[PDB]
């Protein structure tokens, strides 16, 4: 499996702790678990870099409780003051990401394969594949360990930055 | 009957009573597990009651709700009504889950001390024959221990 | 020779016959003496139900024994907790009429008592012959052989009918006196 | 069925050897169809409509009480 | 050499109704013999029902005692008196008609079970989602949701039943 993902910076096959002794189910299971990893890694920078480069919190996230875009801190204070039925809407759209179709071991969402196509890679050049998926795992790796960074720079600092 | 450890060079087989009878494969089956699961209990507990005082007690907090920085309760006796009663909980949890994570009826590996464990042992180049002959002396002696301090500890009424 | 208990349910039920034996050849009559096969009465004519009444006798035995025990080491030791001190519950016989009702122990230990006969009723009722009896399948310490299954059979029995009848001289002995563990006047 | 035992009966048969680890559902082997038969007996429906236009005047005679538009 | 007996209760053969269902290769817990006397697939129905309900329901529980409450002037009352507050207010009403609804489509499920006009086991309503492929798969996630469901059946007997006594949130 040495031949398998991305290693962007080559000859990088890196089982450290021997996690993969070989066996190709345990294998798609961790990848589909770090591909996951990756892109809520990014989409969570993105949500966490956005609120201090550009502001823009426009309006009253909770028009009826009170609750301001402009209210909210940017980080982990997020998690007391973000609406109840708001957190768990937010739930509940990661839940409609998660079951619209089937991630089992044995369908294409156990790779990663999903609905949204929006990048369309043109399977004529099953080439620039490769790189697109090689790009998205090593952004997502670069994005996991700076999302936990930035976790834990909020959680001492006392604030995101 | 002398053969599967046990025997050693101050004693070779030193049962008077108990074991007596003789022969009854199943009884010494079950008594051996209990001795070697005794003989654990022991050393741990023994190891529990010199590190107080050999060694710093934990600067935590046991309990951060209730503030139980390891040092107010002693060492012995009392201990056992101190230590928050959800944490003995835990305790006792640990010790459910490695009594029941493996089997230990008849027949079975768990009426050997054979937990999958492993670390301490030998190159098994058969001196795990000494390894666990060690096994059974050091756990007869670290029991005959654990129980001369818990008396120790009874009469004198605090950890010595 | 236990006759492991998915073997020995085999031969359950009800008996009809009779062995010819005392009461279904029942391990108990065993005395110091030869043997005192008891049974004035007669109930062990009753053939069927011999071992029903195995079961009774066990049953209440070891009921006994327990209760024995836990109304003799309790004037010595209480349970921590002020419900149960020395001084909350002055003697063993008032521990009953001291916590009852909505102070909780007791009640619970009827309701968990009650939850684990429901559950090995279908032990008394069915699947219960002369050689299941009272095996609840809690052997583990039970020698082999058969000479040493029968010795602690008989043991298991002489303790459990010495202990009905101290039990019984015991909450006896303390409702007349109201006394430690030494009943005596 | 040696042992008389009523008609329709969940009852295993009596005369049975050393005790029988069996299921025996005490529990009336009704079908759908039956029910759905017995509910559309002339008693039961014509009484069912009898009940149906009763509370029909009920909640009519509550929500328009006595004959006000007359 | 016969009569396969309760790994659970050990003194007691297993009930032949179990044959075939998830918690009976490795428990096979019914001393009290139900399924001998009732028919094992509405058992089975009633029990995942119950640890479904059961494991909403402590949840309910958690968030309801932890402050998670909805934006809402009347939703404003502890979970002790929220099934009095709620009931006033309508909404107990309201989940009662939806749940009826349901309930109703789940009789119809039962009475279309019992009579082979469908294979449907005991507990399936047809959401597969997070359903293994594999069978060994299948049935241990079966074995976790039976699991998790009588945990939380326990789990929120003793919560409400603590709540009531001793009036807190729920660490107590
Ligand atoms: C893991 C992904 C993730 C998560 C959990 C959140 C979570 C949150 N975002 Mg957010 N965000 C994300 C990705 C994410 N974002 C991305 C990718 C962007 C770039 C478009 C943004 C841009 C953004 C803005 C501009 C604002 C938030 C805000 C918020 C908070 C209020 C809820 C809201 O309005 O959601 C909005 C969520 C989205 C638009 C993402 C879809 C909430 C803590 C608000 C706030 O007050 O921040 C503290 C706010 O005004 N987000
Ligand atoms: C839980 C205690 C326990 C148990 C179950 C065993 C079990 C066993 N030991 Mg053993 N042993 C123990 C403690 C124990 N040991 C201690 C503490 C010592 C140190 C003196 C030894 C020293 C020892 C030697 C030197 C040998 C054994 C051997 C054996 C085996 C055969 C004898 C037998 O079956 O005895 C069954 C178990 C018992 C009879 C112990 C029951 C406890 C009795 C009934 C009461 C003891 C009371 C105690 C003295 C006072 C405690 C304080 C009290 C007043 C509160 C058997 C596996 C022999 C062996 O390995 O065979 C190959 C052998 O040669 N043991
Ligand atoms: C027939 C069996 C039986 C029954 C019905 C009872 C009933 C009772 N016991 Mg008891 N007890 C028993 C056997 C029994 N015991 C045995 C065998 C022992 C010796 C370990 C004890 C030791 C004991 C103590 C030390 C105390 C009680 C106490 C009590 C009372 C409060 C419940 C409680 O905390 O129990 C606690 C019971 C245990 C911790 C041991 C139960 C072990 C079971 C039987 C196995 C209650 C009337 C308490 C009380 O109010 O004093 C009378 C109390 O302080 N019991
Ligand atoms: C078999 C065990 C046994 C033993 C050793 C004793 C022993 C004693 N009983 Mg006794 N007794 C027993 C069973 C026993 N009893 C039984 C089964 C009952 C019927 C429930 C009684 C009823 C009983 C009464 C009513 C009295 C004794 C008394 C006495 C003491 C004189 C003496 C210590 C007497 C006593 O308390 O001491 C004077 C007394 O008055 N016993
Ligand atoms: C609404 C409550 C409820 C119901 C209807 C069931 C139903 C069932 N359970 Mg069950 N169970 C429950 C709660 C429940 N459970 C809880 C809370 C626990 C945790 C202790 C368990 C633990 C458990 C185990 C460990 C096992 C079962 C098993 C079974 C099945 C056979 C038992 C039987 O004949 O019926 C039981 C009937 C009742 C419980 C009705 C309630 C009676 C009261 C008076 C049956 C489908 C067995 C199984 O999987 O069979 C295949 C099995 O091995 N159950
Ligand atoms: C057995 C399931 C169950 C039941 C009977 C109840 C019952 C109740 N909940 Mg509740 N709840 C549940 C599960 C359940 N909940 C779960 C799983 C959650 C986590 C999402 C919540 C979160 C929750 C909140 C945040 C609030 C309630 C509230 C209430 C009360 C009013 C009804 C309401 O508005 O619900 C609202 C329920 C939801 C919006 C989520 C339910 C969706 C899942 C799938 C069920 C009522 C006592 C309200 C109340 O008045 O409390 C005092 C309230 O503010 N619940
Ligand atoms: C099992 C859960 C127990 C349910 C509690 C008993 C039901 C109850 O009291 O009904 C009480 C509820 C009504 O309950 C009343 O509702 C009033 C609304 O005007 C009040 O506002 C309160 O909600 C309450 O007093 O009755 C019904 O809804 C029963 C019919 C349910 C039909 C569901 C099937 C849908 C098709
Ligand atoms: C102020 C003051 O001073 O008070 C002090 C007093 C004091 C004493 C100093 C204290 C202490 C120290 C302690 C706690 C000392 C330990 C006491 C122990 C370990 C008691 C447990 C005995 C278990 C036994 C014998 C099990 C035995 C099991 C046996 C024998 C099994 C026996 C079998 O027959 C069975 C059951 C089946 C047979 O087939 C096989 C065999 C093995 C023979 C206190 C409590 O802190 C307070
Ligand atoms: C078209 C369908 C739809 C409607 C019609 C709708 C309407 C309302 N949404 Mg919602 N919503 C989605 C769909 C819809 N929302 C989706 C797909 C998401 C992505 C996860 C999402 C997110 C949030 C968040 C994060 C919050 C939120 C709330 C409210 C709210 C205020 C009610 C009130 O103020 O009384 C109203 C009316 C905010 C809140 O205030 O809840 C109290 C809150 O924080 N929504
Ligand atoms: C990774 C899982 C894990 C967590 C996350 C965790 C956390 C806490 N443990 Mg714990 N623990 C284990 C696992 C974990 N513990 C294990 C394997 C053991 C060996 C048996 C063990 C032992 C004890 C003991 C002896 C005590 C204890 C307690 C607390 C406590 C205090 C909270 C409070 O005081 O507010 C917190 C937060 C103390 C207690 O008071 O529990 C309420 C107490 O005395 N723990
Ligand atoms: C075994 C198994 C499982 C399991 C399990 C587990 C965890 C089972 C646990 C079950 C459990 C934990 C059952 C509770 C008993 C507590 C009772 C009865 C409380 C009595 C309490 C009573 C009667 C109250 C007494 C009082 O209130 C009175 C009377 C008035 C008050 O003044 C005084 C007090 C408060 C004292 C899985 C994993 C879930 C599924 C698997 O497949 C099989």
């Amino acid at each position: 499996e040495s031949e398998r993902g991305a290693q962007p910076p080559f000859g990088f096959w890196d089982p450290l702790g021997l996690s993969a002794d070989g066996d190709v189910a345990t294998f798609k299971r961790r990848r589909a678990s770090e591909i996951k990893h990756g892109r809520i890694a990014m989409l969570a920078a993105m949500g966490y870099m956005t609120p201090e480069i550009t502001g823009k919190f426009p309006g009253y996230l909770s028009p009826s409780t009170g609750v301001k875009y402009a209210d909210i801190p940017n980080g982990l204070a997020a998690i007391s003051k973000v609406p109840v039925v708001g957190w768990l809407q937010i739930f509940a759209w990661t839940a409609v990401c998660e079951l619209w179709e089937d991630q089992v071991p044995g369908t294409p969402g156990h790779e990663g394969e999903f609905c949204f196509k929006a990048f369309k890679v043109t399977s004529d050049a099953p080439e620039t594949r490769e790189t697109k998926l090689a790009s998205e795992l090593a952004n997502g790796r670069l994005a996991m360990m700076a999302i936990i960074g930035l976790f834990f720079q909020d959680g001492l600092t006392g604030s995101a930055y | 009957f002398e053969n599967e450890l046990g025997v050693q060079a101050p004693t070779g087989f030193w049962d008077p009573l108990g074991f007596a009878k003789d022969g009854s494969m199943k009884a010494f089956k079950r008594r051996r597990a209990s001795e070697i699961k005794h003989g654990r209990i022991a050393m741990l507990a023994t190891m529990g009651y010199i590190t107080p005082e050999l060694t710093g007690k934990f600067p935590g907090l046991l309990s951060p709700s209730m503030g139980l920085k390891y040092e107010d309760i002693p060492n012995g006796l009392g201990a056992i009504s101190k230590v928050p009663a959800v944490g003995w909980a835990q305790i006792l949890a640990y010790t459910f889950y490695c009594e029941q994570s493996q089997d230990q009826s008849e027949g079975s590996a768990g009426e050997a001390g054979d937990f999958g464990f492993k670390v301490l042992t030998s190159k098994d180049e058969e001196g795990l024959k000494r390894k666990l002959n060690s096994e059974l002396a050091n756990g007869r002696l670290a029991m005959m221990a654990i129980i001369g301090m818990f008396f120790q500890d009874g009469l004198t009424g605090s950890a010595w | 020779a236990r006759r492991e208990l998915a073997v020995a349910y085999e031969d359950a039920g009800i008996d009809l016959m009779d062995n010819g034996k005392f009461a279904q050849g029942l391990v108990g009559a065993e005395a110091a003496f030869g043997r005192y096969e008891f049974d004035p009465i007669g109930f062990s004519k009753y053939t069927e139900l011999v071992p029903w009444f195995r079961e009774a006798e066990l049953k209440h035995g070891r009921i006994a024994m327990l209760a024995w025990l836990g109304l003799v080491v309790p004037d010595f030791v209480r349970i921590p907790g002020e419900a149960y001190s020395f001084e909350a519950v002055p003697r063993v016989i008032d521990a009953h009429d001291a916590l009852n009702a909505d102070a909780g122990p007791n009640f619970q230990i009827i309701l968990f008592i009650s939850i684990v006969e429901l559950c090995c009723a279908k032990k008394v009722f069915e699947w219960n012959s002369v050689e299941t009896a009272g095996d609840y399948n809690l052997t583990r310490l039970f020698p082999e052989d058969d000479e040493a299954q029968k010795q602690m059979r008989i043991a298991e029995l002489k303790n459990g009918r010495l202990a009905m009848i101290a039990f019984g001289g015991a909450v006896t002995q303390a409702v007349i006196t109201g006394k430690p563990f030494p009943w005596t006047f | 069925r040696k042992i008389p035992a009523g008609p329709y009966s969940v009852s295993v048969e009596p005369l049975r050897d050393g005790a029988t680890n069996e299921v025996s559902i005490v529990t009336p082997p009704i079908s759908s169809e039956g029910v759905q038969e017995y509910l559309s007996l002339a008693p039961v429906f014509f009484m069912a409509l009898a009940i149906f236009t009763s509370g029909f005047a009920i909640e009519v005679l509550r929500f328009f009480p006595d004959t006000r538009y007359w | 050499g016969g009569y396969k007996m309760s790994k659970a209760v050990p003194f007691l053969p297993m009930s032949p109704a179990l044959e075939g269902y998830v918690g009976a290769e490795e428990e096979g817990f019914d001393p009290m013999g139900f399924s001998l006397a009732l028919d094992i697939r509405w058992l089975r129905e009633a029990e995942l029902k119950h640890g479904r309900i059961c494991m909403l329901a402590t949840v309910g529980w958690i968030a309801t005692d932890l402050g998670m409450r909805l934006p809402g002037p009347a939703y404003q009352v502890s979970t002790l008196e929220a099934h009095d507050a709620m009931v006033k207010f309508g909404p107990m009403a309201q989940i009662l008609i939806w749940l009826g609804i349901i309930e109703v489509f789940s009789f119809l499920a039962i009475t279309n079970m019992m009579e082979g006009t469908t294979d449907r086991q005991p507990g399936d309503y047809g959401l597969r989602r997070l359903y293994p492929k594999d069978e060994e798969g299948q049935y241990e996630m079966q074995l976790k949701e039976l699991r998790n469901g009588r945990l939380a059946m326990l789990a929120f007997s003793g919560i409400v039943t603590t709540a009531v006594l001793t009036g807190r949130t729920w660490p107590f």
